[PDB]
């Protein structure tokens, strides 16, 4: 019974422009088992309205997810993606950098 | 370009918390057209592409029975694997399956596949040329034998290389639309100084389907592997993808290094340079 | 249109 | 070698209970249940494969009941009966399907579901002696039995000659015939014919006996008209040759 | 979604039995036929997989028609042995065997040489009813139930004596009305003409 860490990726749909309507998503995948907690982040607290994609995996079996929700960046805001896995721990917590 | 239809169905144990977890995705290419989700109301298999609204309820009864089927299949095999392995019905179980079948450039039948998997690890699967199976364990071999009595072997081929191509050109005549564009990479080269030696270069390409994409680094024209990242192609949501490869730099050098962008959506590569 | 040709193990 | 079902026949008024117990052939994983009505075929109540669950979505689960739980007999419980309920109820075990996915059934468990236990009588068997006025026409002497006034169709007949039973030279009545065929609550009658030689009628030292099994109730059941229990018993009637 | 049989066949005995079984809107894979017999418990016959066509086993000849999506079962030199009900059955994924109803079959038997008589059975010193037996007729006559409702008849046999290669028709009448006699009480019948009334 074989388990896979997962690959975190923040990042925004449209390259990001300060007080213009974007989209933030987090890109969860390589993954195993299923169950996972996938939180995104304003400043610290949760953001409420974070829909996701559909389960499907790769062809290794790892499965792979697309966290998303509506945003708008402004210069003193910080988004970050929290994720909780069964092979972490201390849940793993990635911050949206811009040209990354 | 070629194309493909793939079909992605998971099913994962709860303990004390009744049924079995189902859910089934179907892909044509890269775009996803098709779901089912045992947790959710309708208890039917849902459309994710206008195209496929276009059916009609011969169909969609059709893939709701089907995909039923798959799900109460996984929901026995899972109690039949905890059988074969000798666990006990208290940890959580894991069965994915995969088939689809694939085309050329001229729409005929290229290749097909067929494969299980229990836990995240191969259990069965049909070999490359659809007529035999490659059983992973000692108790894989007792499905393979099953199935082998039952000549599914032959009746999975019958759908792989009939139906499913079929079907699969019929997806992508109905979709002509979506299925078959080619949405080419806007590509540009960022610079990021770290210290006063190095100086990161990223290489982007954003907003492109399909997402079969090549990035390359070469320094002084032959290829530089050494110092390099590459993250993995990462979906957009608007159907689009994304990806970026960087090469750390000595400074002053940056001219040596240049990448090489290579797309179906590109008559020929872009390279760019540092500016 | 998946298949139709499912069987248990 | 056989799958084994109890019981042969079983008798139970509405709203009562009634389990069926069944064996499978040794080493098939996969159970079924069908119901099987007046002249239907089969149809599936539940299918386990090992001690798990196939396929229960048929089965009306305000009465009927099965689990495996050994993974190897299971029992089919209703509570409680309806009278329309009463049917076949087979068992059948089957290995994987393919080229050796024949399925196994048992004999069967015949339900018998009723408005109250006051009509069950057991039958009055009679046997008649061949024609004298055949045995010279012909070169051959047949005889005849009656099962009659019995309730409900719970009978089995057979033919012993010499204390043997036989087979050949028989026919028994497919079906029974009832006595009032409007009435509802109607009490049945059967009949048969054993036919053998002349000169072997004609040996007096030859004994012929024909008997009806009649399946009627158990002893939970409980009789309170005073006219003798119609239980489980046996009917015979008999004749020696006549020289 | 049906699968949809015959209804009631019968044939003489020498010629060939076809029973049909149409299914729609099913993809099956796998076909078998049963015989179950009065007295309950089918028993399995044959077994044929779609890419096959044609299976025979003894006097058994079974088709299956993938795109027609009908089966075809075949008893040839069919015997009276052979008389009983037949089910089809279709395997649909994963592992429903789904049932059709029952087609049944009848294998009249060839009566070598009619003897048609109505004979009178010695009473029981036990009952009180009389029982008149009509006998030895070939399967063309046709029996029919009595229109008194205190006279009772029973449909006609068939006798494997097997001993001597030899099979017989037979069918039973009786009631204890005094006024009731064997000359006329098979008399709702088409009685072949010559057929023997005994004498006291």
């Amino acid at each position: 019974m074989i388990q896979r860490t997962p690959k975190i990726q923040v990042y925004s749909r449209h390259p990001a422009e300060n007080g213009k309507s974007n989209f933030l998503n987090c890109y969860v995948s390589g993954f195993h088992p299923s169950d996972i907690e996938v939180d995104l982040l304003k400043n610290g607290e949760r953001i409420e309205k974070v829909e996701h994609s559909d389960l499907s995996f790769s062809k290794d079996w790892s499965f792979y997810l697309l966290y998303y929700t509506e945003f708008t960046p402004t210069e003193k805001d910080e988004y970050a993606c929290r994720v909780n896995h069964v092979t972490l721990s201390q849940p793993k917590i990635v911050k949206w950098d811009r040209d990354m | 370009g070629s194309h493909s239809m793939r079909y992605f169905f998971t099913s994962v144990s709860r303990p004390g918390r009744g049924e079995p977890r189902f859910i089934a995705v179907g892909y044509v290419d890269d775009t996803q057209f098709v779901r089912f989700d045992s947790d959710a109301a309708s208890q039917r298999m849902e459309p994710r592409a206008p195209w496929i609204e276009q059916e009609g309820p011969e169909y969609w009864d059709g893939e709701t029975r089907k995909v039923k089927a798959h799900s109460q299949t996984h929901r026995v095999d899972l109690g039949t694997l905890r059988g074969y392995y000798n666990q006990s019905e208290a940890g959580s179980h894991t069965v994915q399956r995969m088939y689809g079948c694939d085309v050329g450039s001229d729409w005929r039948f290229l290749r097909g596949y067929h494969q299980y998997a229990y836990d995240g690890k191969d259990y069965i699967a049909l070999k490359e040329d659809l007529r035999s199976w490659t059983a992973a364990d000692m108790a894989a071999q007792t499905t393979k034998h099953k199935w082998e009595a039952a000549h599914v072997a032959e009746q999975l081929r019958a759908y792989l290389e009939g139906t499913c191509v079929e079907w699969l050109r019929r997806y992508l005549e109905n979709g002509k639309e979506t299925l078959q564009r080619t949405d080419a990479p806007k590509t540009h080269m960022t610079h990021h100084a770290v210290s006063d030696h190095e100086a990161t270069l990223r290489c982007w390409a954003l907003s492109f389907y399909p997402a079969e994409i090549t990035l390359t680094w070469q320094r002084d024209g032959e290829d530089q592997t050494q110092d390099t990242e590459l993250v993995e192609t990462r979906p957009a949501g608007d159907g689009t993808f994304q990806k970026w490869a960087a090469v750390v730099v000595p400074s002053g050098q940056e001219q040596r290094y240049t990448c090489h962008v290579q797309h179906e959506g590109l008559p020929k590569p872009l390279t760019l340079r540092w500016e | 249109h998946m298949t139709e040709v499912v069987r248990h193990c | 070698a056989g799958v084994a079902q109890s019981p042969r026949y079983k008798i139970i008024e509405k709203r009562q209970s009634v389990a069926f117990w069944c064996n499978p052939i040794s080493g098939h994983a996969t159970l079924y249940w069908y119901q099987q009505i007046l002249g239907q075929g089969p149809k599936l109540l539940i299918q386990f494969q090992n001690n798990g669950v196939v396929d229960d979505s048929q089965l009306p689960k305000d009465r009927f009941s099965a689990e495996r739980l050994k993974g190897v007999d299971s029992t089919l419980k209703i509570q409680p009966a309806k009278l329309e309920d009463s049917a076949v109820y087979l068992c059948a075990s089957s290995l994987d399907p393919g080229d050796t996915g024949e399925l196994f059934f048992g004999e069967g468990s015949r339900l018998t579901v009723l408005e109250d236990l006051k009509n069950v009588f057991p039958p009055e068997v009679a046997v008649f002696e061949p024609s004298e006025a055949e045995i010279s026409h012909t070169q051959k002497a047949t005889l005849v039995c009656l099962a009659t006034g019995f309730y409900p169709d719970h009978v089995e007949l057979s033919w012993w000659v010499n204390g043997k039973e036989v087979h050949s030279g028989v026919c028994t009545d497919p079906q029974p015939l009832k006595e009032q065929p409007a009435l509802n609550d109607s009490r049945y009658a059967l009949s048969s014919r054993l036919r053998v030689s002349a000169t072997f009628w004609q040996n007096p030292r030859n004994h012929f006996r024909c008997q009806v099994q009649f399946y009627g109730l158990s002893e939970n059941d409980e009789w309170t008209q005073d006219r003798a229990k119609p239980v489980t018993q046996i009917v015979s009637a008999e004749a020696w040759g006549r020289a | 979604k049906i699968e949809q049989n015959s209804e009631a066949l019968n044939i003489q005995e020498g010629k060939t039995a076809t029973l049909t079984c149409n299914y729609t809107n099913y993809s099956p894979a796998y076909l078998q036929w049963y015989r179950q017999d009065p007295g309950r418990g089918p028993v399995f016959l044959l077994l044929i997989r779609e890419n096959e066509k044609e299976k025979r086993k003894e006097r058994l000849k079974v088709t299956f028609d993938t795109t027609l999506k009908q089966s075809l079962f075949h008893i040839t030199a069919s015997q009276p042995a052979d008389s009983a009900t037949y089910l089809c059955a279709l395997d649909i994924y994963p592992h429903d065997m789904r049932f059709g109803a029952g087609t049944r079959l009848t294998v009249k038997p060839n009566i070598q040489n009619p003897d048609p008589a109505v004979y009178q059975l010695r009473d029981s010193k036990s009952s009180d009813k009389s029982v008149c037996l009509f006998t030895d007729f070939d399967s063309q006559t046709n029996v029919s139930q009595s229109k008194d409702s205190d006279v009772y008849i029973t449909d006609k046999c068939v006798l494997d004596m097997r001993s001597m290669d030899f099979k017989s028709n037979s069918a039973v009448a009786w009631s204890n009305k005094s006024d009731f006699a064997c000359a006329n009480a098979f008399n709702n019948s088409i009685i072949p003409e010559d057929t023997f009334f005994p004498s006291p």
